[PDB]
């Protein structure tokens, strides 16, 4: 079934740390999802995020023991937690 | 005949056979009415929304929505749908 | 009067879509004016049918005098004003 606004929540960890979790804002959030499909869709480029507040104007802050590793040959892994969206239902008119 | 089971104003033989809207309302499409520039018009007579957009084949067909879309979307058979894109310069 | 929840945005292009924009353009003041017009295409279309000189007459509220239409004072016939169109219009209006 298709998932209307999709409004994932996802984990950043480095080594064992979970460096924050970020709720998606009005920027990453895709209108339509069909089943075998996929946002953006196939031929497009991956969507950005990069913002942690709930208005989008705060970045993802690391710390400096945190970036010794990240440049120290270390990566780090994404995990969603959980995903909201909709579902459509026909009202008493017709829409 | 007069039997309607999509509830809109439209009876079952009009959309399975042909129609055309004259005055507001569905009547039986004759080969006489096409020099007059009527247009032939066939639907889905189990549902009330044959393309999929928000109006139904009445209002398509009788051109009773936004006067802005174009001519081109009156039959229930093509979808009123819009294909907006943005171009940087 | 509730003037809240009513927008023009609604209204501006089903309006644009089947008028037509005449602007008529004298000294330190100018006007602008649809008129609907009529398709003859479709058969099922009544609107009436207007020419330019019914349409500017209705449009600005000139009033004739002896057949042709004055603004307020200001001669507005075609043979004492200077009329402007774009590339289509002047082609659609060559012809008929
Ligand atoms: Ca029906
Ligand atoms: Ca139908």
């Amino acid at each position: 079934a298709p998932m209307y606004k999709v409004t994932p929540t996802t984990n950043l960890v480095l080594d064992g740390d979970t460096l924050s979790t970020i709720k998606a804002q009005e920027n990453q959030i895709g209108n339509n999802l069909s089943p075998g499909d996929t946002y953006p869709k196939k031929g497009l480029s991956p969507l950005a995020l990069n913002t942690m507040d709930q208005f989008s104007s705060r970045l993802i802050p690391i710390n400096y023991d945190q970036l010794k590793k990240l440049d120290a040959g270390k990566q780090i892994k994404l995990e969603t937690t959980q995903v909201s969206g909709n579902f459509g239902t026909k009202n008493s008119s017709g829409q | 005949e007069d039997l309607d089971t999509d509830n809109d104003n439209i009876p079952d033989s009009y959309e399975r056979n042909g129609y055309t809207i004259k005055d507001l309302i569905a009547v039986k499409w004759e080969d006489s009415f096409a020099e007059q520039g009527y247009k032939k018009y066939v639907s889905n007579y189990l549902e009330s929304n044959t393309a999929g957009d928000p109006y139904t084949d009445y209002e398509k067909a009788s051109g009773s929505f936004d006067k802005a879309i174009k001519t081109e979307a009156r039959d229930p058979l093509v979808a009123a749908y819009p294909i907006v894109g943005v171009g940087m310069e | 009067i509730v003037t809240e929840g009513n927008s023009w945005s609604d209204y501006i292009s089903q309006i644009d879509s089947i008028s037509a924009s005449i602007i008529l353009d004298t000294e330190n003041e100018s006007y602008e004016r649809r008129v609907t017009a009529k398709n003859l295409q479709d058969p099922e279309d009544k609107t009436p049918e207007l020419t330019i000189g019914e349409a500017i007459e209705k449009a600005f509220g000139a009033t004739k005098k002896d057949g042709l239409l004055y603004f307020n004072d200001i001669p507005i016939d075609e043979s004492c004003v200077e009329l402007i169109f774009d590339d289509n219009t002047a082609n659609k209006i060559k012809d008929s």
